[PDB]
């Protein structure tokens, strides 16, 4: 029954917070990536190329 | 009217004394669960009802404590089973809805 | 005033176990909470002398376990009592989840999910304990399940090599699980405090589904006295097993050394896995078995969001209790159908098992609830 | 591959008499503690 | 929370309770106690009993086409 | 600091005294006649041959 | 809680001190309620009612001067040490102790 | 005679929770005896398989 | 400064809780000399002499 | 109202750690109290990884603890963490029974 938070205001709350939300994603990324040295995506950085 | 809506209604009927809460002398608002509107609803009641409700409810636990049930004669009948808080739940819910639409705007 | 009440460490035992309001209410499936309480110190109680004598080092790890049963005085029934208590765990343990399940207890999120994870925690637990005494099925078991992980993607192989300590289930392997679990029931106990904290909000849920506050009853010496009698119960039945049929759930394969070449015919976790063992295997697929297993026990924190009725409790509902007796009896097949091997009725069978299971909490109890209130006009 | 096998039985039966003797008088403690709940009368009394 | 006192609201009901030192703890045992019992389980053997027989017969036969199964007579 | 602790500790339950990992094994083939699967061991694991 | 605990407390240890009070307290009630025509008169007809005879202000002192410790102790515990209680409740009893727990109050386990 | 029995046995030994102790501390002593006695005679009677073999082998 | 507690009621309440106080040691007595079988203590018991 | 405040769970936390009314006084002497919970859960934490490897048997103890010290990935640091972490949990203990005393917060 989630129709309660479906309309107008709820749509505005939900545009408010994507920056946010976006930029909270930035941060998991890099933060898994940089704790597990990940190779697949580390490896193109410039100057993390530590092989 | 006719055949069809003595079947459903005895359908009705035949669950009803399935569901067995009658035999605790209960009634069928009496079992409801306890939610945010129903807590609100069993609090609008006025004196008289819920007095009677706490003490069916008293009879009840009771019994179900001892695990016995209320003689034949005294069992609630259908038919004769009051909705009493039906009224008061639908407003608060009626109104509940009214701010969740105003919430959307 | 009064010391019980006041004093900053009694207030607490007088608070969870002496003045509580109970309701008058609560049947003999309420006892399993204590009994489960029970179980826990008991395998920690027992486990402890286990672990004054048990040695962890596959070179002693079987021979240790032997050296306990025949030097060690009464170290015989110390270790039956260890390994029965497992099992009186999890017979209390799916009563528990049980009565919660017929009585609307779920409806108290917090406590619900909290044994959810106290579920997982025992099952983790006992899990590693099997693996310990190194008999031919605690290694192969050990092999059969952790292997289960190699299904995760791009992931399932090193994580499976690293719980491991190898390339295969080792000397890193037994020793990392005799000291997990050592751990883990500590753990358990602490997890079981915040599932009382958490209780102790609401008070406890009963027979009917409606509220009892209008007739509650202290503790003590009510359910003080009733929680005795049914610990009683509970040691009868334990002793039971030990001095009488000490092997009876027991596989007679584990009391074979291990040994990595070796791989038995017969291959079965312990009784209180293979309900979900057989949901397992009944899928042709890797990653989907695995998928399959863990939404089998994780679905008890779907529950909650599945509830459909405007009653709390079953007592009132046939459709459901039909509904019900058939989700315990389907889990009872699922049993039996993991204990047999993967041929002819069975696999079949066990796959329809498996499709109902799923089939009666996603979807048949869920509607039966909508039809109940259907019929009650509400 | 059982060397405890007798003495268990020993115990086992001791176990049995035990339980057989403890578990009567348990019930009969809760029983008549219980006692003043199960025989509780109630009437209810409003108003009017 | 908890506690007595702070409960709930009730009204116009009396008890009355006797001392367990002043009753039998087992007041018709058999008497009233075995057709309870007898009650109880009518009650609740349609509900209960089906889903069982139904695992009983499934398993049983399940058990009978296995064995049967690893047999062979003509081919 | 955080990571390298935690590696560190990560670490710890991997390698060891383990990078025995495996050989050439020598199979002499006339030891197995025909329809018959022998099995050695290799790397910690069977080997059918 | 606490009125149990007074009754079972003299049960066991009445100290000799209060009990001179007590007695002090009935001396002076008896001689202070028997004061003026009314509360004698009324004493009269129902002491011959109940005891048959009128018992003598020198004979209640008698008595009351014999009771000591020993005496209070001894005559209480007969009457409450582990006795089942007659409890009656009216009003917001929602916190009224359960039988068995008054029952329970009525003798101590140290003792 | 019967009265008096549970009556007496109130009165002299089950007010005060010291007797009350004090006895059910004695009762447990004679009691895990005289229990072990019939348990263990109980469990010979059910068999003679060992014990009574001893009179044979050695005797020395 | 234990003097608070000296005087004559103080002395009643010891006389009221000796019997007590004896009875409690005497269970403390037996129970100990039950509970670790005590071959010295026990010895002197008809009917507990199980050697 | 605020979560933090009224939630079963972090109530404790809360009144523990966050609200908890202090004095504006303590000093240093003050800090082993939290050292002396830290050198707990770091007994605890080294310990355990310590136990995944350590074996118990007469035959092996020593063995096992070498074994950890030059096979074991940073079995090492592990070890001597441990080693210290047990000197250094004396250390804020005395110091801790120190305090105490100077202060007398002995009186609770
Ligand atoms: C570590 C094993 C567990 C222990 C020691 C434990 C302990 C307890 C105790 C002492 C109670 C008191 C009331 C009663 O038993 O009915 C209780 C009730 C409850 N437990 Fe557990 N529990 C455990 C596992 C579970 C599990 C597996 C679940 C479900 C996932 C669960 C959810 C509940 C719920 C919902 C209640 C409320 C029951 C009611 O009032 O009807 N707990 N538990
Ligand atoms: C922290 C307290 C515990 C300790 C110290 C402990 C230690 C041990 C040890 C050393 C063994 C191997 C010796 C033997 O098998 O007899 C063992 C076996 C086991 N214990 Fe525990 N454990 C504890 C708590 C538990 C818990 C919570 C459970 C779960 C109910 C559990 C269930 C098992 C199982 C399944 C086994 C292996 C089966 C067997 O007995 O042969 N124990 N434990």
């Amino acid at each position: 029954m989630l129709t309660r938070f479906l309309g107008p205001r709820y749509r505005q709350l939900a545009r408010n917070w994507v920056p946010t939300a976006q930029l909270w994603g930035a941060v998991g990324a890099v933060g898994l990536v940089w704790a597990t040295d990940w190779r697949l995506i580390l490896d193109w950085v410039p100057y993390i190329n530590g092989k | 009217v006719s055949a069809s809506s003595r079947w459903l209604e005895g359908i009705r009927k035949w669950y009803y004394n399935a569901a067995g809460f009658n035999k605790l002398g209960l009634m069928r608002d009496d079992t409801i669960h306890e939610n945010d509107d129903v807590k609100e609803a069993i609090r609008r009641l006025p004196e008289n009802l819920y007095d009677d409700r706490v003490f069916r409810i008293k009879r009840a636990l009771d019994l179900s404590m001892r695990q016995q049930i209320l003689p034949k004669e005294q069992w609630t009948k259908y038919e004769e089973d009051k909705s009493y808080l039906e009224p008061y739940l639908k407003e608060v819910i009626r109104e509940r809805k009214e701010r969740e639409e105003w919430a959307k705007k | 005033t009064n010391i019980r009440k006041s004093h900053p460490l009694m207030k607490i035992v007088n608070n969870a176990f002496i003045d509580l309001p109970a309701p008058s209410n609560i049947s003999s499936w309420w006892n399993f909470g204590s009994l489960l309480g029970i179980c826990l110190i008991l395998q920690i109680l027992t486990g402890l002398f286990l672990a004054m004598h048990y040695t962890s080092d596959t070179t002693t790890a079987f021979s240790s376990v032997t050296h306990i049963c025949r030097d060690v005085n009464y170290g015989w029934i110390i270790r039956y009592m260890h390994a029965n208590g497992a099992s009186m765990f999890f017979i209390c343990l799916y009563m528990h989840v049980g009565r919660g399940l017929y009585y609307g207890s779920y409806t108290f999120l917090e406590t619900w999910n909290i044994g959810v994870i106290l579920l997982l925690t025992v099952m983790a637990t006992a899990f590693m304990g099997y693996v310990l005494p190194w008999g031919q099925m605690s290694f192969w078991g050990a092999t059969v399940i952790t292997n289960l992980l190699s299904a995760i993607p791009y992931i399932g192989t090193n994580l499976v090599e690293w719980i491991w300590g190898g390339f295969s289930v080792d000397k890193a392997t037994l020793t990392r699980f005799f000291a997990f679990h050592f751990i883990l029931p500590f753990i358990i106990m602490a997890i079981a405090m915040v599932h009382l904290l958490f209780l102790h909000e609401t008070g406890s849920n009963n027979p009917t589904g409606i509220s009892s506050d209008v007739d509650k009853i202290p503790f003590h010496p009510y359910y003080t006295i009733k929680d005795i009698l049914g610990a009683l119960l509970l040691i009868l039945a334990l002793m039971l097993l030990v001095l009488f049929a000490p092997d009876l759930l027991g596989d007679p394969d584990n009391y074979t050394p291990a040994n990595p070449l070796n791989t038995p015919p017969h291959i079965k976790p312990e009784w209180y896995f293979l309900f979900a063992y057989a949901i397992l295997r009944s899928i042709p697929n890797k990653l989907g078995g695995v998928l399959a297993l863990a939404f089998s026990i994780l679905i008890l924190a779907l529950i909650p969001l599945l509830h459909t009725s405007k009653q709390r409790s079953m007592m009132f509902r046939p459709l459901s209790q039909c509904l019900f007796w058939a989700l315990v009896a389907d889990l009872l097949t699922l049993t039996w159908i993991g204990g047999q091997p993967v041929e002819h009725p069975y696999i079949t069978i066990g796959q329809l098992a498996s499709v109902l299971y799923f089939l009666l909490i996603l979807v048949l109890m869920p509607t039966a609830g909508t039809i109940e209130n259907k019929l009650l006009k509400w | 591959a059982e060397p405890e096998h007798d003495h268990r039985k020993r115990m086992g039966l001791k176990m049995l008499l035990m339980m057989g003797l403890l578990l009567p008088l348990v019930y009969a403690m809760k029983r008549h503690k219980w006692s003043v709940l199960k025989s509780r009368k109630l009437a209810y009394r409003p108003p009017k | 929370g908890r506690q007595f006192g702070h409960l709930t609201r009730v009204r116009h009901v009396i008890t009355y309770s006797l001392s367990p030192f002043e009753q039998r703890a087992f007041p018709h045992y058999f008497s009233k106690g075995i057709p309870n019992v007898l009650r109880r389980t009518r009650a609740c053997i349609l509900r209960v009993a089906p889903p069982f027989v139904a695992f009983y017969l499934v398993y049983t036969w399940g058990t009978q086409e296995f064995e049967k199964s690893k047999r062979k007579n003509p081919a | 600091a955080a990571k390298n602790v935690v590696s560190q500790f990560v670490s710890s339950m991997s390698a060891s005294a383990d990078v025995l990992a495996m050989s050439k094994i020598e199979i002499k083939l006339s030891d197995i006649p025909e329809g018959k699967n022998m099995a050695f061991k290799w790397r910690g694991k069977p080997l059918f041959v | 809680f606490v009125l149990q605990g007074q009754w079972m407390r003299l049960c066991t240890s009445a100290t000799e001190s209060e009990v001179l009070r007590g007695k002090n307290l009935l001396r002076n009630a008896l001689v202070s309620h028997l004061d003026g025509t009314t509360p004698v008169c009324e004493d009269i007809g129902r002491s011959l009612l109940t005891y048959g005879r009128r018992i003598p202000l020198a004979e209640w002192e008698s008595r009351i001067a014999e009771v000591d410790a020993r005496v209070v102790r001894e005559v209480c515990s007969k009457y409450f040490y582990d006795q089942c209680p007659a409890v009656a409740g009216f009003g917001p009893i929602e916190q009224l102790p359960d039988y068995n727990r008054i029952r329970s109050g009525m003798f101590w386990l140290r003792f | 005679v019967a009265p008096t029995l549970t009556a007496r046995l109130y009165s002299l030994l089950f007010r005060r929770t010291s007797t009350f102790a004090l006895t059910i501390v004695v009762g447990a002593l004679f009691f895990e005896r005289a229990f072990d006695q019939g348990a263990d005679a109980i469990y010979e009677h059910i068999n003679e398989g060992k014990l009574w073999k001893h009179i044979k082998h050695k005797y020395e």
